[PDB]
């Protein structure tokens, strides 16, 4: 069970600096390289450089070297890209890679990633949601089914998710992607539909976890009046 | 630093049908026999997951539907047959020289027959209410293709530049997609008015198609 | 056509012991690396501070080609930063290594019938080699209180063993031939380069 595991998302201050980490597991850290590729909100990916874990020997992009000092911790089998000097143009997914470096195979081939880490560049402060209830309506069966929902307000920064019934309904959800407000802050609606008779038999919980502001709502939805 | 230049940028291709992705480079990446190119796979809000490496050679746990070939300057990515799960960006990377550089990727979209949006309305709730802000929610559930229009309508007016739409990323199972769109108005703004409507035009649909309600349940 | 002899170092009859392990000074020449690129054999090939694809454009005041014999389990002990028998008691390579290594099974020439005995490394040392130490003592290892005087008894061992390369053996158990070229940049003139 090959594992590359990076936090999430960042929140750091313009001109501050960013440590993040890169857990391996489930092979022996210290005999493949490992990588570090940024990727700007819809946009392709770009090399920052890599780190051979015995030694620690790096090599970087040259566009990176004043950015960018990639860091092992051999005991700990994790690997750490710093960043210096923060700007918005930073503010990006980091992923973390191995490669085994043979000419005769894989060669620079990254068999296995993290997940990335997410970092937002902002001087703003953190902000918990406000879940108010998109109630289904009291007509019934229109497209055959009701809908309902969860309207996520006024949160900073990414992410939030939102699971409903505590991950038991999971067919029928939409989960939109978030829009930056004019305001500066956040804000998303999750929906499901579900069958109109159930309206009254079953009833539907919507999970907001706002993990930078260590903020979880539980908003029960009900049809109005 | 080689350039490496991906074309179609988007693409659409019905299910069975053949995806064809290129990949050109501004140098020869070819070294005593190989070529050096390797593709990746990204699904929204995912890792790259590789899928060829040296060009040709497919990464063990991949469909054979995956296929790559080229020489030089130009490297082709071919899925056949495309199925629904395909629905990702796809990107070629060189490794004959440092820096090593990727392209700007292609997306991949599912072809489906057309299906109608699901139309909902959704008032602002009274909590949000004592906010002083009212947002008021159309959402249009599993519809293809992309191409929506949704206008809002309030006391018959139509209203323009008070909304904002968000679209999911198409479904890796039904390749339908889903959107809302969110009215914005303060309080005061939505209590002067009675009738909120939004009207939904789209290919499937043999005429536009409006849901409404009226402030406080009239 | 004074091309760099790494034929006589990848293709040389008899390979060592790694404990015992042999190095090539190799200067004022002209290194052909399409002979290594065009060969089928490795299964590893693997650069440090250096690309694979770049090394016939660059230029090195020396070279330093040292072969030996290990099995292919412990391949992976020829890098970098490596800990277990052979790089902690037999071969080390420095975290700042600057070269590139090569390795290919010889299962056809090192393993014979009964088993060839004749390749050793060292399972016993009071301490860790240092990077690029060479160590070929055949002294009994003192594993205990006592003094050994010569003569291997209770915790008294040879320090050296065998390997068993048996032609039947697993892959991880097959002897593999080893090549480990060092690229030495000093601030003199350079005297090996590949066809630039
Ligand atoms: C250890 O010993 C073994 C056995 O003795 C050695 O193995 C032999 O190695 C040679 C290579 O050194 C192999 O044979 C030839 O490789 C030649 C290399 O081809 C290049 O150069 C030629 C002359 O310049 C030319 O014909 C050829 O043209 C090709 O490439 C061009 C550029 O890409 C292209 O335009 C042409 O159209 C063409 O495609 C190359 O430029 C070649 O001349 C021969 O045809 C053959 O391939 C042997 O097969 C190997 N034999 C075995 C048994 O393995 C090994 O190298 C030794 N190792 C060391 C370290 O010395």
């Amino acid at each position: 069970q090959v594992q590359l595991q990076q936090p999430g998302a960042e929140l750091v201050k313009p001109g501050a600096s960013v440590k993040m980490s890169c857990k391996a597991s489930g092979y022996t850290f210290i005999t493949y390289w490992i990588t570090w590729v940024k990727q700007r909100p819809g946009q392709g990916l770009e090399w920052i450089g890599d780190i051979y874990p015995g030694g620690g020997r790096t090599n970087y992009n040259e566009k990176f070297k004043s950015k960018a000092t990639l860091t092992v911790d051999t005991s700990s089998s994790t690997a750490y890209m710093q960043l210096r000097s923060l700007t918005s143009e930073d503010s990006a997914v980091y992923y973390c890679a191995r490669y085994d470096g043979n000419y005769v195979g894989y060669y620079y081939a990254m068999d296995y990633w993290g997940q990335g880490t997410s970092v937002t560049v902002s001087s703003a402060s953190t902000k918990g949601p406000s879940v108010f209830p998109l109630a289904p309506s009291s007509k019934s069966t229109s497209g055959g089914t009701a809908a309902l929902g969860c309207l996520v307000k006024d949160y900073f920064p990414e992410p939030v998710t939102v699971s409903w019934n505590s991950g038991a309904l999971t067919s029928g959800v939409h989960t939109f992607p978030a829009v930056l407000q004019s305001s500066g802050l956040y804000s998303l609606s999750s929906v499901v539909t579900v069958p109109s008779s159930s309206l009254g038999t079953q009833t539907y919980i919507c999970n907001v976890n706002h993990k930078p502001s260590n903020t979880k709502v539980d908003k029960r939805v009900e049809p109005k009046s | 630093d080689i350039v490496l230049t991906q074309s179609p940028v988007s693409l659409a291709v019905s299910l069975g049908q053949r995806a064809t992705i290129s990949c050109r480079a501004s140098e020869s990446v070819d070294f005593y026999g190989n070529s050096f190119i390797y593709w990746y796979q990204q699904k929204p809000g995912q890792a790259p997951k590789l899928l060829i490496y040296r060009a040709s050679n497919l990464e063990s746990g991949i469909p054979a539907r995956f296929s790559g070939s080229g020489s030089r300057t130009d490297f082709t990515l071919t899925i056949h047959p495309v199925e629904a799960d395909d629905v990702a960006t796809y990107y070629c990377q060189q490794s004959i020289e440092d820096p090593r550089t990727f392209g700007g990727g292609t997306k991949l979209e599912i072809k489906r027959t057309v299906a109608a949006p699901s139309v909902f309305i959704f008032p602002p709730s009274d909590e949000q209410l004592k906010s002083g802000t009212a947002s008021v929610v159309c959402l249009l559930n599993n519809f293809y293709p992309r191409e929506a229009k949704v206008q809002w309508k309030v006391d018959n007016a139509l209203q323009s530049g008070n909304s904002q739409e968000s679209v999911t990323e198409q479904d890796s199972k039904d390749s339908t997609y889903s959107l809302s769109s969110t009215l914005t108005l303060s309080k005061a703004d939505y209590e002067k008015h009675k009738v909120y409507a939004c009207e939904v035009t789209h290919q499937g649909l043999s005429s536009p198609v409006t849901k409404s309600f009226n402030r406080g349940e009239c | 056509t004074n091309l760099c002899p790494f034929g006589e170092v990848f293709n040389a009859t008899r390979f060592a012991s790694v404990y015992a392990w042999n190095r090539k000074r190799i200067s004022n020449c002209v290194a052909d690396y399409s002979v290594l690129y065009n060969s089928a054999s490795f299964s590893t090939f693997k650069c440090y501070g250096v690309s694979p694809t770049k090394l016939n454009d660059l230029c090195f005041t020396n070279v330093y080609a040292d072969s030996f014999v290990i099995r292919g389990d412990e391949v992976r002990q020829i890098a970098p930063g490596q800990t277990g028998k052979i790089a902690d008691y037999n071969y080390k390579l420095p975290d700042d290594f600057t070269g590139c290594v090569i390795a290919w099974n010889s299962n056809n020439l090192d393993s014979k019938v009964g088993g060839n005995y004749n390749y050793l490394y060292r399972l016993f040392r009071k301490s860790n080699l240092k990077p690029f130490e060479r160590d070929i003592s055949t002294e009994i290892y003192q594993a205990g209180s006592t003094p050994c005087n010569g003569v291997e008894g209770f915790n008294c061992y040879f320090p050296l063993q065998s390997y068993g390369f048996q032609p039947t053996n697993g892959v991880g158990y097959q002897p593999y031939r080893v090549v480990v070229l060092s690229f030495e940049l000093l601030h003199a003139p350079a005297t090996v380069c590949g066809p630039k």
